[PDB]
């Protein structure tokens, strides 16, 4: 409506009601709608952290964000009791629990990774499930698997924080680029799951790409890692009859379908249509075989020790679990006829579930909460990044390099305060380390703090006062070493240009960093870090000549897609006035199939640092199909 | 459909030796010499010893009889509305038959027709009255019109298009029709329905034919002039380069590797003394993962082509001059991750991208003469404004150099 007389500040004083994802963006009332919108989609675009770790400034929101976002963790939901621990691979088992008050039985999985959709996935801290062992109680709230992203007492976390500098590196830092340093890099990892099907029918075979000639191994094992970017290569047979294709199994040809990823393979799962003893007289299938059996003998193996409870009269089983039995018994069960895009298929159908450790490369996009963006243009040694020289904080080495230029103009100022808070906390440590015993340590923290935040001010006052001597100084030593945790609210609780300049102002001490070959003193402070989902890999194309979806079905290393010109693009050429020239380069590239091969010929037998191609002239095809069909539709074309 | 062009005398054109007057789809087993199918005239699989393009044109006769040309057929029907009703056979004359309607045609189009309705048809038959009956109609090559064979529970079957079903109707109705002499001494009044049904089924083949041209002939060929797909390109994510010439440029391993494969595969099969086939192994072993062996053809292609490597740098939308731009390969990235190319910050404001995520299409040119001739796409050229005359600001220092350059100097 055009009416904003309604919105009335105090009605909505105190209150972060009316945020929603800005709830996560510090000193939100500085930053603009624009960059704010644009945080809102990176939050969504941000990818899981390995190292993730929670803010230095931080708005006091995160953790109910990691608490009501349950895709990270898994938590118990009732008091439950181990019953037993099934196996089908190392990385991946089931326990089998029963209530305590209901007596129900149910299941909890246990998986390296978990597969969200593409390449998108995130690893597991499985630590506490597997610690869990037989006749061991499970407690109502105990979290058997977190994400990365969730720590020790459940803090969240998705970014890091990195030290920052704005400065011009060389030019490397024009516009929005970034320079990094490469333990920096190092922080800024994400995983990579894919689950990639392959589907080898009676007639294909796999070839002993991992395997020696005494044992044939045609795919990697569960804790191997994949080797070259190939998984595995079927070659498909017109007769398996003969099998006289035996010798054949190092070899490679074009013909053969070859599927990539890179990773460790941490789970397969085979779907299997042919009788057993069919598969067992070829030893090209061995391999294969240990798998089919080893996922058997785990179904089997559920399917004896829960038969009684699932079968029994008292069905006091949770469907998940009874779906599981079922699943399983289906699987052991004969005249199981597997179908696929509802079709039955010949052979069998694997699934690998592939984990890599992704790091951080040059065309990653990272950003902070304030609606910038930056591209990796560069990653340099620690040494190459500006140091700081000749005090205190001497050697302190900035972790990013940020634009100077342009800074007010993206209309984004609370990085900065998010950089002067940091950077005025790290005094304050080196301060408590300096001198003083515990309670002039405390004596400091909280005059900085009821300098920055005063609620943190009085529940920090309160926390310290709890804590014993021991815990006091560990607490203290955390504060000096690791960091200090400063709150800055989105709406209500920030400081602004009057808090910062009386934070100057009776800090006398804290001046600008004068690094070691830099003329201009420079500000290094600690900014909140987040990996987007954006890396060059998703645009690139390149082909040569002979959409496929090869590519998307994992047959293809990179897309081949071709490049389209157009009247625009010919017009542009046309400036050169070379008419001849382009008609030549679009027949040798693309229409002609005569030239096309003329040029694909030349240049594999010219010299090959000298290339003049001579180009035939002649009708294409489409030409020569257009005059014939066109001659019998009546009509010829007088060249009008 | 109804186009204004030439017209074509097709006996002028009819080529006896390839008469298809055999109507049999297969002779005892076997494709007819004689059939639609033929390998004499039309060619066969093993085409380059045929020697015989698709523009092998079969023909097939209609003699002594003459049938409306199917082009011709929508004017006339638009001229005479009756047509259709009058060449059936069952004011002075009326619904006589397609014989009869030859010999009265002219008094007939004068008879029922309406001048200043169509008067341009009506001039148009007169300027090609001798294109209107056609003893002869053409049948396009085998090639085009595959009959792919499938197995069949009591004999194996061959599946075809329609239009072969058309042009053998029209044959099996012909071939009786001739070889009758006692037959026919009066039975030629009942013939002239079996002529009807011919005309139309060459109705259909006309209009096929132009559906043909929606099916990927005319459809797949003014999509190139949409958009004409050209191999050797690519298309990547551009990122600032530091410390290289303006012209020069970064390209990645991936990205180099596959527009200039068959320039990598001559120098490792003449390196190594290898076959083609055993030297592409070599380049597929490098796709896979950073290998200095390959790194080294690919540093001497850039090193010591005549020339240099060169490509074609377009943003798309192309609306304005630099928008494509004739660049060098100045150096090949040894990360095998690093998937974006390397250009100059001067560059970017003749191009009028962005380094934020977007990708530009690169066309390598080959050819020394294609290469001289888009150089003057150069980014050198076009340091000059074209309307102007005057030095180009797009490729001036930008935000980054000029300010290095004011506290140099200022």
């Amino acid at each position: 409506m055009d009416d904003i007389s309604v919105i009335k500040n105090e009605d909505y004083e105190g209150s972060h009601r009316f945020l929603a994802e800005e709830l996560l963006m510090p000193n939100a009332n500085k930053t603009d709608g624009n960059r704010s919108t644009m945080f809102c989609s990176h939050l969504a675009q941000a990818v899981t952290l390995q190292k993730a770790e929670p803010p230095l400034v931080y708005t006091n929101f995160e953790n109910q964000v990691g608490k009501y976002s349950t895709a990270g963790y898994r938590k118990a939901n009732s008091n439950y009791k181990v019953i037993e621990k099934i196996y089908k691979n190392d990385y991946n088992y089931v326990l089998i629990v029963q209530d305590q008050e209901t007596g129900e039985y149910t299941l909890f999985e246990r998986a390296e990774c978990e597969f969200l959709t593409e390449h998108y996935g995130f690893q597991w801290d499985n630590d506490k499930i597997d610690s869990l062992k037989k006749d061991d109680t499970i407690e109502k709230d105990t979290v058997l698997y977190k994400n990365t992203c969730y720590d020790e007492n459940m803090n969240f976390g998705y970014g890091v924080n990195l030290n920052a500098a704005y400065f011009s590196y060389k030019n490397e830092t024009l516009e929005d680029a970034i320079v990094i340093s490469e333990s920096a890099a190092k922080k800024l990892g994400t995983f990579s799951v894919n689950k990639v099907k392959v589907s080898v029918n009676t007639n294909d075979i796999l070839l002993n790409l991992y395997g020696d000639n005494e044992n044939y191994k045609g795919f990697p094992d569960i804790g191997e890692h994949i080797k070259n970017q190939i998984i595995a290569s079927r070659r498909r047979f017109d007769y398996n009859t003969a099998l006289y294709e035996l010798k054949n199994l190092n070899e490679m040809r074009d013909s053969d379908t070859p599927f990539f990823a890179d990773g460790k393979i941490v789970d397969i799962e085979i779907f299997s249509n042919v009788p057993e003893e069919e598969l067992k007289v070829q030893k090209y299938n061995e391999q294969v075989l240990y798998y089919i059996n080893k996922q058997k003998e785990f179904s089997n193996n559920v399917y004896q020790k829960l038969k009684k409870i699932v079968e029994g009269k008292d069905n006091n089983v949770s469907d998940k679990l009874l779906h599981f039995y079922n699943n399983c018994k289906m699987r052991i069960d004969e005249n199981i006829s597997y179908t696929y895009q509802n079709s039955k298929f010949s052979g069998f159908i694997m699934e690998f579930t592939i984990l890599e450790e992704e790091p951080l490369n040059k065309g990653s996009k990272i950003t902070g909460r304030y609606g910038n963006k930056g591209v990796i243009s560069k990653i340099l040694p620690d040494d190459q990044m500006p140091t700081v020289a000749e005090g205190r904080f001497k050697g302190l080495k900035a972790d990013i390099c940020l634009n100077p230029l342009g800074v007010f103009n993206r209309l984004n100022p609370s990085q900065l305060i998010e950089q002067e808070l940091n950077w005025i906390a790290k005094f304050i440590r080196k301060d408590m380390e300096e001198a003083g015993s515990n309670e002039e340590k405390v004596s400091i923290l909280l005059d900085f703090l009821n300098r920055v935040n005063k609620e943190e001010t009085e529940l920090m006052e309160e926390f310290i006062n709890s804590l014993n001597k021991t815990e006091l100084e560990e607490f203290l030593n955390d504060i000096i070493e690791n960091g200090i945790p400063i709150c800055q609210k989105p709406f209500f609780g920030n400081i602004g240009l009057d808090e910062l300049w009386e934070l100057y102002n009776h800090y006398d001490h804290i001046d600008y960093f004068k690094c070691e070959g830099i003329s201009t003193p420079l500000i290094i402070g600690e900014i909140y870090m987040v990996r987007l989902k954006h890396e060059p890999h998703s645009k690139f194309s390149a082909r040569s000549t002979s959409k496929s979806k090869n590519f998307k079905e994992h047959k293809d290393l990179y897309s081949k897609t071709p490049v389209r010109i157009g009247n625009m693009e010919i017009s542009n050429l046309s400036l050169t006035n070379e008419m001849g020239s382009i008609m030549d380069m679009l027949n040798s590239y693309s229409n002609n199939e005569t030239n096309r091969r003329e040029l694909i010929m030349q240049l594999l037998t010219g010299n090959p640092f000298d290339t003049n191609i001579d180009l035939s002239d002649v009708e294409s095809g489409t030409s020569k199909i257009l005059k014939s069909l066109f001659t019998c539709l009546g009509l010829s074309i007088d060249d009008v | 459909m109804g186009k204004k062009l030439s017209l074509i005398d097709f006996n002028e054109i009819y080529n006896e030796e390839n008469l298809i007057t055999r109507a049999n789809p297969i002779e005892n087993h076997e494709f007819s010499d004689d059939g639609i199918y033929s390998e004499r005239i039309f060619g066969s699989y093993n085409e380059d010893d045929d020697d015989k393009d698709i523009d092998t044109i079969g023909w097939i006769n209609i003699e002594p009889y003459y049938i409306i040309n199917p082009i011709l057929f929508t004017i006339i029907k638009k001229c005479i509305p009756s047509i259709n009703k009058i060449i059936n056979y069952q004011g002075e004359d009326d619904y006589i038959g397609l014989v009869k309607f030859k010999d009265n045609f002219d008094d007939l189009l004068e008879k029922y027709t309406d001048k200043k309705k169509y008067q341009k048809e009506y001039d148009f038959l007169i300027e090609n009255h001798d294109k209107i009956f056609i003893n002869k109609l053409p049948v396009f090559s085998h090639k085009l019109r595959p009959a792919t064979l499938l197995t069949g529970s009591k004999g194996k079957v061959l599946a075809f298009d329609e239009i072969n079903n058309y042009y053998n109707f029209v044959i099996e109705y012909i071939n009786q029709i001739n070889e009758g002499v006692v037959s026919d001494d009066s039975i030629d009044l009942l013939l002239l329905p079996l002529l009807y049904n011919m005309q139309f089924y060459a109705n259909n083949i006309l209009t096929r034919i132009i559906s043909e041209y929606l099916r990927g002939k005319k459809g797949f060929l003014r999509k190139n002039i949409m958009g004409s797909r050209i191999n050797f390109s690519a298309r990547n994510v551009i990122t600032p380069l530091i410390g290289h010439p303006i012209d020069e440029v970064a390209m990645p391993y991936k990205t180099f590797a596959e527009l200039y494969k068959f320039q990598l595969i001559n120098l490792i099969s003449k390196v190594k003394g290898i076959n083609y086939n055993e030297a592409l192994k070599f380049w597929e072993k490098g796709i896979l993962g950073f290998n200095q062996e390959l790194y080294n053809y690919m540093e001497e292609l850039i090193t010591k082509t005549k020339g240099g490597c060169t490509f074609l740098l377009n943003r798309n939308p192309t609306i304005s001059i630099g928008s494509i731009l004739y660049l060098k390969i100045g150096l090949i990235k040894k990360d095998y991750k690093d998937l974006t190319l390397g250009i100059s910050n001067n560059l970017l404001s003749a191009l009028s991208g962005d380094y934020d995520g977007d990708v530009l299409n690169i066309i390598p040119v080959f050819d020394n003469k294609m290469k001289e001739h888009f150089s003057l796409l150069s980014p050198q050229n076009f340091l000059v404004d074209r309307n102007n005359g005057r030095f180009n600001g797009d490729f001036d220092l930008q935000k980054d150099q000029i300010l290095g350059i004011f506290i140099l100097n200022n």
